[PDB]
């Protein structure tokens, strides 16, 4: 058991009112589970009803976790999280573990609970106002307020950072070769052991987190070594067509704006003149060399690619068909800090949006592990279609920001 | 021994203070009439007299309805309302008949009394002060302040409703077999049981409100079904929009056609088939609602269908959560789709239409999709669940589309309803180049200043063409050039363009656009057997792009 008798002095930012965010409709079943959940939460004083004198409101919906089919309450504190994260000093997020992204494996623990044993600044509680909607609006919403530290609030991890540091000392001082990070209600633990000897030190981290206080039996396995800026690649054919060359030249033209030394003069010189698309063109001397020299320029790494802790990370995803998706996290155009390709876990999964949504999650999880801050996505979906379904496949206890690209990137296949 | 109605802590907006609005000179009678009202009130406990301290006066007036023998006071709180904080008015959306379970019996209870049992925040009453001028300005004006939610105050409803629900909350909880909608001075209750038990439980209730001293007019709800609410007609098992027929005129102004669109739009909720396109094609950037614009023959043949489908009233049923909830969409035409949501054949809980997002390009499938979505939420909102869709589109079509569309896309559970017109893809571009088909290198270019350009192509078979164009754009030509290659070519053809733009307009497989050009291109595509579009980077001198023929 554990709980602090004091509440850290919290306030919003200057000239910024509270989150008056509209609540979006939820399906009955989600509403039922939210009602039950919010009950025990009241019979444990984590929350308490409020009146009409509270104008503020935050979205709230239900989800399920990775494997378990038990309804969890997720609150979209985005709108607050920005206005609320007025500051954080010497409780500052966390010097980012540049070593976390280097360990063979990494597990993701759920320490969201520990938060619910810490009072909140009385004068602040009015800002965490959320509503359990009513089907059809037949009855008014069931508003509530928070007394304990709100999960998903980007303040809770900061406020609790004090108590947290200690619940770990006996463990950290023990295995100093291990790195532990904390983003939201998530505890990221990575090591350099055997997947089997990895589970070990972790079971020690649960049996330990139990007595010091705290679904605490939930973790994920990552592998930060398998995360790079993938190389761009040109074909290796013995027989080239006008189309093949036309595309090759098209791709090098694009990649030229990322790597300087890319020359195409010689390659297209063998195109000159209205030839048919399906005709075979042989490679010349100049060509063959030019291609080769171009690959060489491409095997190296792009230059001047640096992260800027201040600025925000852009993230693009492109649907490639057959359940394959491609992405690239960056801050400045043509300066990817990372690029990947999400695969097929569920075979002939006839659902693009479920995929997109798992994609966005993994991509975000990675972004937290690398730079300790989620990216801003550019999703290839219609705002309309996305807002109607994502929450039905979401499982993370956090939520990135996102916009919608409604113009087909020519790029789709180059990154193929 | 009454139980008190907990008061609601109310304060003003941050940094702002109260009303110092001057009192306007009245008339002997009014000032005298007010004294009448005002006295009775305080006698009842509503208000009270205040001293020379309280400097918060709010201007009061005095009005009589129309040809009356009674006077009615009117305290203008506009000043205090713009200073009072913000409340959570739980009226962010009224219910929908479609989503209401049938009630065998439904009572009503006037509570225009209880309202006066709900106290105004003690530390706030002072702000609701007003003064009754006295006669002949030979004395101080009588000063009063409220001890109960004012009839025109910002936070009155918000607090009245809250207080009430909190009082009902525990009763509704032990009586799941009833419903209680709190619309104003009326308290509508419904149940589904023997007309005997009903009335009784209504007593079990009237008794409840009595524990807070809340007295009510003996359920002699002067009312009784049918009820007219927010434009509907509710009965024990049916409902419909209040009869608002389509006028008979010859003088349709920007307003007359604007006050016929909302009627059809609102009528669209239940009358199957309401359309408003050609009548929406008569108001775009206008403003002066007086400018009487002509009724095109397009909007005419439309308004004539409206008038006849609006003759035979159509009723919507009630929601029975036991049965399946189904929705059907039909392509009307011109970005027009109309749907019907029902649980049993023809007993539509509600019906509707969808108007294409006025985008330069879009095809039938993208729309069918947008509608499905639009419907989907609206159903979550109303019934808390997704309906099963019946759509005019073969599974096979849909698949080909979502599996090939560049964007992510999805449609909840649905089945193909063969009710023509069917939605379809009109053509598909080859994924690889076609062997043996002529290869058309096309290109176009206009002149920024002279608006003069050329469009044309050159091929492997020596075939050629460059056309001169007046009044055109460096994008237009690029398209015409494809138009040409499509016109002068066989049933199969490989086209090559350096237009990033022009490729995009077709990578979206639009089946209809605003631009007539794009449309003949389409019409052209549709006619072909196999088409392969290929792009190459411009100005890189690439074998084929030796269409220095347009720059000329
Ligand atoms: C939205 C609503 C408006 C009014 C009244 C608004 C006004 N004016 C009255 C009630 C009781 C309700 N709420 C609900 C909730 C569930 N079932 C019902 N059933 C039901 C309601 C009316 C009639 C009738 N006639 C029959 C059955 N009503």
């Amino acid at each position: 058991p554990i709980s602090p008798i004091e509440t850290v002095p919290v306030k919003l930012k200057p000239g910024m009112d509270g989150p008056k965010v509209k609540q979006w409709p939820l399906t009955e079943e989600k509403i039922k589970a939210l009602v039950e959940i919010c009950t025990e939460m009241e019979k444990e004083g984590k929350i308490s009803k409020i009146g009409p004198e509270n104008p503020y409101n935050t979205p709230v919906f239900a989800i399920k976790k990775k494997d378990s089919t038990k309804w969890r309450k997720l609150v979209d504190f985005r709108e607050l999280n920005k206005r609320t994260q007025d500051f954080w000093e010497v409780q500052l997020g966390i010097p980012h573990p540049a070593g976390l992204k280097k360990k063979k494996s990494v597990t993701v623990l759920d320490v969201g609970d520990a938060y619910f044993s810490v009072p909140l600044d009385e004068d602040f509680r009015k800002y965490t106002a959320f509503t359990i909607p009513s089907i059809n609006n037949e009855t008014p919403g069931i508003r509530y307020q928070y007394n304990v530290l709100p999960q998903g609030w980007k303040g809770s991890p900061a406020i609790f950072q004090s108590s947290m540091t200690k619940i770990l000392e006996p463990f950290k001082k023990q295995n100093p070769d291990i790195v532990i990070y904390q983003y939201m209600d998530d505890l990221y633990v990575g090591s350099d052991l055997e997947i089997g000897q990895h589970r070990t030190k972790i079971e020690e981290l649960r049996q330990h987190l139990l007595r010091w206080g705290l679904f605490l039996w939930m973790g994920y396995e990552l592998h930060p070594d398998k995360w790079t800026v993938q190389p761009i690649v040109l074909p290796e054919k013995d027989s080239w067509t006008v189309n093949d060359i036309q595309k090759l030249v098209g791709k090098l033209n694009w990649a030229s704006q990322i790597y300087p030394g890319i020359k195409v003069r010689q390659l297209s010189k063998l195109l000159r003149g209205t030839k048919a698309l399906t005709e075979v063109i042989p490679l010349t001397e100049e060509a063959e060399l030019e291609l080769a020299e171009n690959r060489e320029i491409l095997k190296e790494p792009v230059h001047g690619v640096y992260y800027d802790p201040s600025k925000d990370l852009i993230a693009e995803i492109q649907k490639q068909g057959q359940g394959q998706w491609t992405y690239q996290i960056y801050q400045e155009p043509f300066k990817n800090l990372k690029t990947g390709k999400y695969a097929r876990m569920r075979g002939a999964h006839t659902n693009d949006v479920k995929q997109l949504t798992e994609a966005v999650q993994k991509i975000t999880t990675e972004s937290i592990v690398i730079w300790g801050k989620t990216p801003k996505f550019k999703l290839p979906i219609q705002k309309e279609t996305w807002e109607t379904w994502w929450t039905e496949y979401w499982q993370a206890t956090w939520i990135p920001e996102w916009e919608f690209v409604n113009t087909p990137p020519l790029v789709k296949l180059w990154y193929q | 021994p009454i139980s008190p109605i907990e008061t609601v802590p109310v304060k003003l907006k941050p940094g702002m203070d109260g009303p110092k609005v001057k009192q306007w000179p009245l008339t002997e009678e009014k000032i005298k009439a007010l004294v009448e009202i005002c006295t009775e009130m305080e006698k009842e406990g509503k208000i009270s007299k205040i001293g020379p301290e309280n400097p918060y006066n709010t201007p009061v007036f005095a009005i009589k309805k129309k040809d009356s023998t009674k006077w009615r006071k009117l305290v203008d709180f506009r000043e205090l309302n713009k200073r009072t904080q913000d409340f959570w008015e739980v009226q962010l959306g009224i219910p929908h008949p479609a989503g209401i379970k049938k009630n065998k019996s439904v009572t009503v209870l006037d509570v225009g009394d209880a309202y006066f049992s709900v106290p105004l925040d003690e530390d706030f009453r002072k702000y609701t002060a007003f003064t009754i001028p006295s006669i002949n300005n030979e004395t101080p004006g009588i000063r009063y302040q409220y001890n109960v939610l004012p009839q025109g105050w910002k936070g009155s409803p918000a607090i009245f409703q809250s207080s009430m629900t909190k009082i009902l909350e525990p009763f509704a909880a032990q009586n799941p077999d009833i419903v209680i909608y709190q619309y104003m001075d009326d308290l509508y209750v419904g149940s589904d049981l023997e007309i005997g038990q009903h009335r009784t439980k209504i007593e079990e209730l009237r008794q409840h409100l009595l524990r807070w001293g809340l007295t009510t007019p003996d359920k002699k709800h002067q009312k009784e079904p049918p009820f007219l609410w927010m434009g509907y007609e509710l009965h024990p098992d049916k409902w419909t929009v209040q009869p608002i027929v389509l006028p008979e005129k010859d003088s349709w102004t920007v307003n007359d056609i604007q006050k016929l669109v909302g009627k059809l739009n609102w009528a669209s909720q239940i009358y199957p088939g309401i359309k408003v396109r050609q009548l929406s094609k008569l108001l775009r950037g206008t403003k002066a609602l007086t400018e009487v614009i002509p009724l095109t023959e397009e909007a005419e043949l439309e308004l004539a269908e409206n008038r006849e489908i609006l003759k035979e009233p159509v009723h919507g049923v009630y929601y029975d959560p036991s049965k399946d909830l189904i929705a059907e969409i039909q392509k009307q035409g011109q970005g027009q789709w109309t749907y019907q949501i029902y649980q049993e054949p023809f007993k539509n809980l509600k019906t509707g239409k969808y108007a294409r997002m006025r985008g330069a390009h879009t095809n039938d499938v993208k729309q069918l999709t947008e509608a499905v979505q639009k419907i989907t939420t609206e159903s979550i909102v109303i019934w808390g669940k997704t309906p099963k869709f019946k759509l005019p589109i073969q599974k096979e079509t849909w698949e080909t589309w979502w599996t090939e569309y560049w964007q992510a896309t999805w449609i909840p559970e649905w089945e193909f309803v063969n009710t023509p017109p069917l939605v379809k893809l009109w053509y598909q571009l080859e994924k690889e180049p076609i062997v043996g088909a002529e290869t058309f290198y096309v290109d176009g270019a206009a002149n920024r200043e002279t608006k003069l350009g050329k469009a044309g192509y050159v091929t492997n078979k020596g075939r050629q063409k460059v056309v001169p164009l007046t009044n055109t754009t460096n994008q237009k030509t690029e398209l015409q050039a494809i138009y040409l290659a499509l016109q002068d070519s066989g049933l199969e053809v490989n086209i090559v363009t350096d237009s990033q733009y022009a490729l995009g307009i077709i990578q979206a497989q639009p089946d209809k656009s605003e631009s007539e050009l794009v449309n003949q291109i389409i019409e052209q595509l549709i006619k072909k057997e196999k088409v392969y579009l290929a792009w190459v980077p411009a100005h890189k001198g690439i074998g084929g792009n030796e269409q220095v023929d347009k720059l000329v």
